[PDB]
């Protein structure tokens, strides 16, 4: 009879958890399951981040996960709670840039790539069409200054290409930095902002005739999240992530890869247990942080998201985006991102005017 | 008169210990013996449903570096103003979340840079080399340093930049590798203790923490005064928080100023006062604003002595500043004091 290790997850619905419990099991027959043996505990998101945090130490670390999988707040709970302890989490569908900052979370891994990545595309597009001068609107705000980098980085291959107009995040009237971009008078426009805010500088571009031709609005995903394309100009660009949403496909690829790297840990001597309670224990997990080296160093081919891996900060290392351009009231898709290079579709651009 | 509660969590303090103003506090004590999540969360969630508290006073005696990530997650949640007198509790937390009511007793990471580079400017130490781990606040850190730097006619000379990854297996020993291109006369150190004992042992490894080659740490690495590992080295120059004149029941003293000081200016211009929390699990935007509000006094507070003001960020504006020596005897030696401008230090020529 072998060692039973759990592996934790907070689930968006009761369903899932069964997913996630059949995940763990079909593991538990690929394996080959004689030392060590995976066993699936798992909670649903309490929509109070207090109570979430709660039940991460009672409902799972009680019992003794190796990681948490993640799907009022997010999961700053699960992250905060687990990550004192070290205890790899791994977010299977956040995207929000934050995560990636190792000094704030540095027990994380994820499986989809932070909304910053975007950048990248933005960066080929340019290459594309010989874009050399763009004006960068920001929300002032981790989200948004995390793309600026990104971007800015990918520029410096030989930062005078960009000019960065930053805004703080829930400002209602955008002409004033509107107004200053149509003095910096630049024909490309890059925008990171949530859809409340890009709707806000959609808005304001609309009253000054940038919304027309000439211009290029060029736009992540959030930009063009609902109830944010009923006021994007014409012929803006955004972009898709390709089955970032699958809450399902995702628990099937975690499990995966922390089961081969569950069992890839048992290779080694002197290996400890996290703490059982949260109670009395204030010192980490002392293995979790090689388990956390394991993982990132842990590879899957085939995996039903496709090849999952992991870039220095734990985040997938390549990501593909079905790139998007808004005509009359449809969003047909010119072209997808196969993760390095662009591939267009049939469908040509319609550019902002014709 | 209207009352206002003030919770003091009190963790492992065997201790005891005024004021004219529009409400009167009704403080109640208490202690903890644990300083993990589920316990840190649960007290002050209690000591609201039951005791109806509206904000807290909050010392340790340890160096949980985390206590203070913990107690910032709380406030926020909760919009109840928290206060980070002592031990793991005050350690500087860098950024804190936006909503977040928690401050802490003790000087910015800028500050305290400001006074290692002010220490460094009087025995012309100015070839040197920064190293940090990834704690929050080594980007604000080396940032800081570099700052003061760029625009002097001084000759600063900044050798090397280390930033050492303590999140993997450390089984290469690259941070090993990485201390090898260290070769200077000061050295500067941002993590924390817990983190600050691995440096040096791999230091004291590399011949790096024999003499001829000078350390200096922030508070939070000295942490403690009465610890002092054996993996430190002797003559780890330090900052640290000045409890030598500032004593424990000083502090929350101070602590229950504050926030009957806010709650008092509150009702003296806008005639109400924050209702006492509902529950630890009741949250709203009714909160918001009150909540936005108070915070507006908290951070500008004067008591019958000093200027015990913070910043929006959590920080202390006017800190307690002491440096300090780890002495042959493993003892910590106050060698220099900052006074709110200048310093004053022990020794002219340096300990040869
Ligand atoms: C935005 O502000 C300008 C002047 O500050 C004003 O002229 C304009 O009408 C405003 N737009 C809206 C939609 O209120
Ligand atoms: C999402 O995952 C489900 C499994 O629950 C699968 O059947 C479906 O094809 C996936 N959808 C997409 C768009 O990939
Ligand atoms: C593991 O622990 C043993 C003692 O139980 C020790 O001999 C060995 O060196 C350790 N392994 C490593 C890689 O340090
Ligand atoms: C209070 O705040 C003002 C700015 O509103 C600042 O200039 C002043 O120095 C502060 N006073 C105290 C006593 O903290």
């Amino acid at each position: 009879d072998p060692k039973i290790v759990n592996i934790g997850a907070v689930l968006s619905t009761k369903k899932h958890e069964q997913i996630f419990r059949e995940a763990v099991n079909q593991a538990n027959k690929r394996h080959f399951t004689r030392k060590i043996q995976l066993q699936a505990t798992s909670v649903t998101h309490r929509p109070n981040a207090i109570q979430m945090a709660l039940s991460v130490c009672e409902d799972l670390i009680s019992s003794q996960v190796y990681a948490i999988l993640v799907s009022h707040l997010t999961p700053t709970p699960i992250s905060y709670t687990a990550g004192f302890y070290r205890i790899p989490v791994i977010g299977l569908t956040t995207r929000m840039s934050i995560y990636s900052d190792k000094s704030i979370h540095l027990s994380f891994l994820r499986t989809v790539p932070p909304y910053s990545h975007q950048a990248l595309v933005w960066f080929e597009m340019m290459r594309l069409f010989n874009w050399n001068h763009v004006i960068l609107i920001v929300s002032d705000d981790h989200e948004g200054r995390a793309a600026q980098k990104k971007l800015e980085t990918l520029l410096e291959g030989k930062p005078k290409a960009d000019k960065v107009l930053q805004f703080e995040p829930g400002t209602k009237n955008l002409t004033a930095l509107l107004l200053e971009a149509k003095e910096l008078e630049a024909r490309v426009i890059i925008l990171s902002a949530s859809e409340d805010d890009a709707t806000a500088v959609y808005k304001s571009a609309a009253m000054l005739d940038m919304t027309g031709a000439g211009y290029v609005w060029l736009v992540g995903e959030r930009e063009i999240s609902g109830s944010a394309l009923r006021y994007a100009p014409d012929g803006i660009i955004g972009l898709q992530l390709i089955n970032g949403k699958n809450e399902s496909a995702h628990i099937s690829d975690a499990v995966a890869v922390v089961a081969q790297a569950i069992h890839e840990l048992f290779e080694m001597e002197n290996i400890t247990d996290p703490p059982r309670g949260c109670v009395g224990n204030t010192n980490i997990w002392k293995t979790g942080p090689l388990f956390k080296r394991v993982l990132m160093s842990s590879k899957y081919p085939d995996g039903v998201t496709g090849r999952i891996e992991f870039n220095e900060d734990g985040d997938r290392k390549f990501a593909q985006y079905s790139i998007m351009n808004l005509q009359n009231r449809k969003l047909v898709q010119v072209g997808i991102f196969n993760g390095s290079y662009i591939i267009q579709n049939d469908r040509k651009i319609i550019w902002p005017g014709g | 008169p209207p009352s206002i509660g003030i919770a003091v969590i009190l963790v492992g303090t065997s201790d005891e210990v005024f004021h004219h103003l529009s409400v009167v506090p009704r403080v109640e004590l208490v202690a903890m013996n644990e300083t993990d999540p589920k316990s840190i969360i649960t007290r002050i969630c209690d000591l609201m449903s039951d005791r109806k508290i509206q904000g807290v006073v909050f010392a340790d005696d340890t160096d949980q570096e985390a206590i203070a990530q913990i107690l910032d997650f709380i406030s926020a949640q909760t919009l109840t103003p928290i206060l980070g007198i002592h031990g793991g509790s005050s350690m500087i937390m860098a950024d804190k979340d936006e909503s977040s009511m928690f401050f802490q007793f003790g000087p910015s990471i800028e500050q305290q840079a400001s006074v290692m580079l002010n220490i460094m400017e009087e025995y012309d130490w100015y070839i040197f080399s920064i190293v940090t781990t990834y704690f929050p606040g080594y980007q604000d850190f080396v940032n800081k340093i570099r700052s003061t730097i760029e625009n002097s006619f001084v000759g600063w000379e900044l050798e090397e930049v280390l930033l050492l990854d303590m999140s993997l297996d450390d089984g290469d020993s690259k941070i090993q590798n990485q201390l090898k291109k260290l070769q200077s006369p000061i050295i500067l150190l941002y993590c924390t203790k817990e983190e600050a004992t691995y440096i040096f042992e791999v230091a004291n490894s590399v011949g790096l923490t024999g003499y001829g080659y000078t350390w200096i740490v922030p508070s939070l690495v000295a942490g403690d005064t009465d610890t002092v590992p054996s993996e430190f080295p002797t003559g780890l120059i330090s900052v640290s928080y000045d409890e030598w004149d500032y004593g424990l029941p000083a502090r929350v003293r101070d602590g229950i100023a504050i926030i009957t000081t806010a709650a008092s200016d509150m009702l003296s211009e806008h005639s109400f006062i924050p209702e006492p929390k509902s529950s630890c699990y009741n949250t709203h935007e009714k909160r918001i604003y009150q909540s936005n509000m108070l915070n507006r006094y908290l951070i500008n507070v004067t008591f019958e002595g000093r200027d015990l003001s913070f910043s929006e960020d959590g920080y202390q504006m006017h800190p307690k500043l002491v440096i300090i020596l780890l002495n042959k005897e493993r003892k910590w030696e106050r060698v220099g004091k900052w006074k709110d401008k200048s310093l004053q230090m022990k020794y002219y020529v340096w300990p040869r």
